[PDB]
């Protein structure tokens, strides 16, 4: 029935805490009420204290939260082998006696940031780790893959072409979020220039709302965590679709909130408007779970979608007749008090598996390379547990991830 | 996590004088005081340069090696000089002889035991050792030589920890030394294979820097320290705070060197504007980085603009857009696209704290690793060969126990060490 | 130029049927099969391959170089069980089943006694490791560290290396059982020899043309790389394990770079670890290198022999 989460890296902790603001927000349990579900991982203390000094502060349980005050590094290696390793024990422990507290959980929403050091490495294992001790479940992890131009670490494909090989063969469905064309979104679709970290984590905040909360809430068409990797993965590869929504306008500026389903349902494949710099340049999509809330007609869906089904200019695949799970809440979404998110009656929280990753993926590798090709910050890894097989081996790995979001 | 600062020679001394007064400041520490904090954020992690005794005793981790004893006693005698414990002056009233040598191998080999004591009473403080600072001048004894060698033995005692190297190499224009190359080239030699982040700065690099980029016109050393010591504290301090994306030590070491020399970097600092008028505040940002990535405006001698660069990390610390951080440093690495290598995708490294330098309100370090600074150990290079071939000065040296191929190595060294960096 | 050769080392009957099998699939004399891989490099050496057949194509040529006053270097790579131990020594005295090292001396001293009339001979032989890269002498291992310094050239070596005459193969035996009851071997099984210190066999021919004074100095590194392992997780374990994985991983590192700027990139890592110093006078000068790969079928083994073919494969494609 639950679904625990695993916040990791400090980014992963960032939009964590914001996922987990959005929540308490929409459930009426302010600052101290119940007890959550998660937990927070960090190499780098920092930045977990925040979540021990900011704003929801006590709604945590000091043993949810686990810190390494040693050393993050902004590589893989270190924070997968050397370091990272020293905690994961202690992590899986609470992944475990949270895992135990509970009744029938159907898995683990884990929360990291593909280019980092505690985000890609660590997970890896800790991902990793789980696979081998739950492999009876669901195992949804919720990245926010490497910005296709506007990168952070000067590493990062080293870092995100090894979170995607060591989790690969352990996740169910890895959802991808874009933190760059998430900004694109913040300027077109809501315009300001002034967009802070803490608010592509409202964003993301948000659609992620619409995965868990809502959908494990009651509804006309409810959809379960398993439902998603059954009628979202076509393959084993832990498969990432992408995350959309479609009311994002804007709370101040322009008014057309009273938008009824049949536009916020095609505003979800324009390209402008994913969360991904994955626009559709190509890539058919395979399978979407449309995950609706608020006041919807299951026919105004049964027909809005119809008219897409239509419209052949989406193309989806060939060996897929229909790839449209039409999940429907009830409870409308819910908005910041005042950040500067619309806030309509109704959203469409639409994600999906597009053979347009096939790029996304294929320009994250070829960086790779290119650094690889002369070893730069190599060194860094090695003198970290690593060796020329774990990066060449997971190179030829994506490799066939490349063929493979190409043959399907 | 910690440091352990290292005050090496005068000069680097001198400036532990200077990194020590703004530090403090950016974290409440008066001479003997305790913490004034105007925020409660400026201590929750400040053990990465103190110590917890009294009560508002925080007193600085750092060590103070010359031997030359007024220096100390300058440091000493002055304002902030009575908040360093007296163990951690570690003097040598020797003559202090402006021989690399005479403070590498013969008067400094003595008083290094009595220093690596201390360096470790220091690093078996407490909680978790990260790495040391090391400030110092490459061109004279307690700094090329005593201080080069401190580090060495540094790096066998804890070839885990990091280490920031802050040398003021050798100004071009004028030498405020004589056998400056003699000193430098030998140091250089050390710094390459000990040290893993060095930052060099030039005596006139900040001249004109602080005379043009603040209409400055007496500006005393003190100054120039002042500014250096702005850096520095850009630099780690800084990062040791929460951040939307922050960094340490060694995710700037992970993210910016390449390949294993160590690679040297090249400081330089955000909002450097003149007081009263240019008070612009053009700050959002494009104007941190219009200023960050210019030529002048680089602590260094050498010019970015005469070569590619590796990796640049601008650790930013004031509140700003994850969106205009991470975009503007893009179009920076597509209009520059000629000079900034190739191989690597991404070579800039976004850091962003958050709270910035106090009085200020949006600052950002740079640390660039420039192939640019090929030029500059050739210059060093030169100057020595010119001289060494005749052996100038060299009887201060081999009559303090040195040897004619000892500088033979250093040199080379050094010397391939610019071959390399054009490498790429 | 570096020439890559694969040596591939049989199983034994215990191990056919107990968990190890073929992987290997081989084609022709030159290409290995393995999974995806439709060529490979220069040459391999099937599980069928004598040690005396890998000798003649990998060393012969560079000990003739060597007589005449040049430098070759010999390395060595494969991981734990993969036949490391039996293609470089073998049994000390065995008429075929003996190594590299052992046919050398044999080689040398045939030649002594029968053409030295004007040429005086002094085989010296040095043995060392580099182990937390730092030098250990390996005939006096009180030394824990160890220097370079530079030739007349500006070249580095060795200095201080302790030196030794050998004059018959009987001497060059004693020197090999001296460095490795001191050399650091994980305490495994008794079969398994996991070797955490790289080594380095230095023979020194030195001749005298003693009518001229005229002498040559050709340098024969027999330089075994423990090399870069399929091993367990680090990061609570204290073994040396993860003091292992920082040298292999180092020093494999600066291999990459060393072939792929032998055949062809401007000079670059050289004076970088203490191996990159002592080999520096086999590198970049009039040198011949032949890197010898081993790994058994056993699967991990493939990890290790992958390593040695990417070595290769990287430079010639
Ligand atoms: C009224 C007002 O706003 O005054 C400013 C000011 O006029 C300017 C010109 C300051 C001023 O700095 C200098 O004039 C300067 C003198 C020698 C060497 C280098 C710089 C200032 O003195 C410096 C001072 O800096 C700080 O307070 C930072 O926290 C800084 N602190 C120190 O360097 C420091 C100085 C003395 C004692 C202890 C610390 C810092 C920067 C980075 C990391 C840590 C601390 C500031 C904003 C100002 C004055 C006071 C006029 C500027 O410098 C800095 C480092 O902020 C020079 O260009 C900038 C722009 C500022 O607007
Ligand atoms: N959407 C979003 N992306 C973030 C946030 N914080 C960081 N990121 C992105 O995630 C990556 C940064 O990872 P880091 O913060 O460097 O590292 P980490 O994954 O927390 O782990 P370490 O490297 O060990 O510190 C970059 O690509 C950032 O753009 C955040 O709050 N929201
Ligand atoms: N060609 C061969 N013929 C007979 N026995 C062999 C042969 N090659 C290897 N062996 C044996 O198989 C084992 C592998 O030996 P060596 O001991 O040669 O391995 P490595 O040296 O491959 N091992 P390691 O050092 O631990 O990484 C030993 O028991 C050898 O005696
Ligand atoms: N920035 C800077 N440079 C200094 C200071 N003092 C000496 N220097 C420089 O250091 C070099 C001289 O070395 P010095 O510090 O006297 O050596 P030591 O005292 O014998 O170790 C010259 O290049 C000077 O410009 C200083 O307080 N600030
Ligand atoms: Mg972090
Ligand atoms: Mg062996």
């Amino acid at each position: 029935r639950e679904c625990i989460s695993i916040h990791v890296g400090q980014a992963g902790v960032q939009i964590g805490n914001a996922c987990w603001e959005l929540y308490c927000l929409e459930h009426g349990i302010q600052p101290d009420g119940h007890v959550p579900r998660a937990v927070f991982v960090d190499l780098e203390p920092t930045v977990i204290d925040e979540v021990r000094t900011g704003t929801y502060r006590q709604l945590f349980h000091p043993e949810q939260l686990i810190t390494g005050k040693e050393d993050a590094a902004n590589n893989y290696a270190r924070g997968h082998y050397t370091i990272g390793k020293e905690i994961i024990d202690l992590v899986l422990d609470r992944i475990r006696k949270l895992a135990d507290q509970c009744t029938g959980l159907q898995g683990f929403s884990v929360f990291h940031s593909f280019g980092g050091g505690t985000g890609s490495g660590f997970t890896s294992l800790l991902m990793e780790r789980l696979s081998v001790d739950y492999g009876k479940k669901s195992k949804l992890e919720f990245s926010i893959y490497p910005a296709p131009q506007v990168s952070t670490a000067v590493v990062e494909p080293y870092n995100s072409i090894l979170t995607t090989h060591t989790t690969l063969e352990h996740s169910d469905c890895a959802f991808m979020v874009d933190n760059e064309a998430i900004y694109d979104i913040c300027r077109r679709n809501l315009d300001i220039e002034r967009p802070t970290y803490t608010n592509l984590n409202r964003l993301i905040g948000q659609i992620v709302s619409s995965i868990t909360a809502s959908l494990r809430f009651d509804g006309a068409l409810n959809v379960d965590l398993t439902e998603f990797q059954t009628n979202l993965v076509p393959y084993p590869r832990g498969h990432f679709p992408l995350a959309t929504y479609a009311p994002v306008i804007s709370a101040e500026k322009a008014y057309h909130e009273q938008l009824s389903v049949a536009e916020i349902t095609n505003a979800c494949f324009e390209p402008a408007n994913q969360m991904v710099k994955c626009d559709p340049r190509h890539g058919k999509y395979m399978a979407c779970c449309l995950l609706y809330r608020g006041d919807v007609v299951p026919k105004d869906v049964n027909a809005a979608i119809a008219t897409i089904k239509t419209k052949r200019t989406i193309q989806f695949v060939d060996w897929c007749p229909t790839g449209f799970k039409v999940g429907i809440n009830y409870e409308p979404p819910t908005v910041v008090p005042g950040g500067d998110l619309a806030k309509v009656q109704r959203a469409v929280c639409m994600l999906s598996n597009t053979t347009a990753i096939a790029e996304a993926w294929a320009r994250l590798d070829h960086k790779f390379d290119l650094m690889y090709a002369k070893r730069a910050f190599v060194h860094w890894y090695v003198g970290e547990g690593m060796e020329e097989g774990e990066f060449s081996e997971a190179r030829e790995d994506m490799a066939a991830l490349e063929k493979d979001y190409e043959e399907v | 996590r910690e440091i352990v600062h290292i005050q090496a020679g005068q000069c680097g001394n001198q400036i532990g004088a200077k990194f020590w007064e703004v530090i403090s400041d950016e974290h409440g520490i008066d001479p003997t005081g305790s913490y004034h904090g105007d925020s409660d954020l400026q201590l929750e992690r400040i053990n990465v340069y103190y110590n917890e005794a009294a009560g508002n005793k925080y007193v600085p981790r750092a060590i103070l090696v010359d031997l030359e004893p007024g220096t100390m006693d300058s440091v000493r005698s002055g304002p902030f000089g009575q908040i360093f414990r007296p163990d951690n002056f570690v003097f040598g009233q020797s003559g202090a002889g402006n021989n690399w040598a005479k403070g590498h191998y013969t008067e400094g080999a003595e008083l290094v035991d009595s220093v690596l004591d201390v360096v470790r009473k220091e690093s078996e403080s407490c909680d978790c050792l990260q790495g040391f600072q090391l400030t110092h001048s490459l061109g004279g004894g307690t700094g090329s030589g005593m201080g080069t060698l401190l580090i060495s033995k540094i790096r066998e005692e804890y070839p885990d920890r990091i280490m920031n190297t802050f040398s003021v190499v050798p100004s071009p224009k004028v030498s405020d030394t004589v056998v400056e190359p003699y000193n430098a080239t030998l140091s250089v030699h050390q710094l390459v294979e000990n040290t893993d982040e060095t930052y060099c700065i030039d005596n006139e690099a900040l001249y004109d820097i602080c005379f043009r980029t603040l209409k400055l016109t007496t500006p005393t050393y003190g100054d120039l320290n002042h500014l250096v010591s702005a850096t520095m504290s850009g630099v780690t301090t800084c990062l040791r705070f929460p951040g939307q994306l922050n960094a340490d030590l060694r995710k700037l070491a992970v993210n910016m060197v390449p390949f294993p020399r160590l690679h040297f970097f090249m400081p330089g600092f955000a909002p450097l504007t003149s007081r009263g008028s240019q008070q612009y505040r053009a700050l959002t940002v494009p104007e941190l980085t219009q200023q960050m990535f210019d030529a002048k405006n680089m602590m260094a001698a050498c010019d970015p603009r005469h070569g590619r660069y590796l990796t640049v990390a601008a650790v930013f610390r004031g509140r700003m857009s994850m969106k205009e951080v991470d975009e503007q440093m893009l179009n920076v690495q597509n209009k520059n696209s000629s000079y900034f290598v190739e191989w690597i995708p991404n070579n800039v490294k976004t850091a962003v704290c958050d709270i910035p330098p106090r009085g200020l309100k949006m600052s950002a370090t740079f640390i660039g690793n420039s192939t640019a600074i090929q030029e500059l150990f050739k210059r060093i290079s030169e100057q020595f060969t010119a001289m060494f071939r005749r052996k100038a000065f060299l009887h201060w040296y081999t009559g303090e126990g040195m040897d004619e191929m000892e500088f033979t190595e250093a040199e080379s060294n050094m010397n391939d060490l610019v071959s390399e960096y054009q490498q790429y | 130029n570096i020439k890559v050769m694969c040596r591939f080392r049989p199983l034994n009957e215990a191990e056919i049927l107990r968990g190890d099998k073929f992987i290997p699939k081989f084609k022709g004399e030159e290409t290995v099969v393995i999974q995806g891989k439709p060529y490979v490099f220069d040459r391999v050496l099937p599980p069928n391959t004598t040690q005396e057949q890998v000798y003649n194509a990998c060393a012969k040529q560079i000990v003739k170089d060597v007589l005449e006053g040049y430098n070759g270097t010999i390395f060595a790579y494969g991981q734990t069980s993969s036949g490391k131990t039996h293609t470089m020594e073998g049994k000390l005295h065995d008429p075929q089943l003996m190594g590299i090292i052992p046919r050398i001396a044999h080689d040398i001293f045939d030649h002594i006694y029968s053409m030295d009339e004007n040429l005086e001979f002094a085989i010296k032989v040095s043995y060392f490791e580099i182990y937390l890269d730092k030098i250990r002498d390996l005939l006096d291992v009180s030394k824990t560290n160890l220097a370079v310094h530079e030739d007349k050239n500006r070249v580095p070596y060795v200095k201080g290396c302790t030196e030794r005459f050998v004059s018959s193969p009987e001497e060059v035996m004693d020197v090999i059982d001296e460095g490795k009851s001191n050399r650091h071997v994980a305490v495994t099984n008794m079969n398994e020899h996991s070797s955490r210190s790289h080594s380095i066999f230095l023979i020194n021919i030195k001749q005298e043309n003693v009518e001229t004074e005229k002498k040559l100095s050709g340098k024969l590194y027999l330089v075994d790389l423990a090399g870069s392992e399929k091993v367990s997780k680090t990061g609570a374990e204290g073994a040396v394990l993860d003091e292992a994985k920082n040298i292999n991983k180092s020093l494999s590192a600066l291999g990459n770079v060393i072939s792929a700027l032998a055949e062809g990139t401007t000079h670059v890592p050289y004076r970088d670890s203490k191996m990159t110093r002592i080999l520096q006078d086999s590198l970049g000068g009039n040198c011949r290198t032949t890197i010898v790969i081993c790994c058994s079928p056993s699967v991990f083994n493939e990890a290790e022999t992958k390593s040695t073919l990417m070595f290769g494969q990287r430079a010639k494609s």
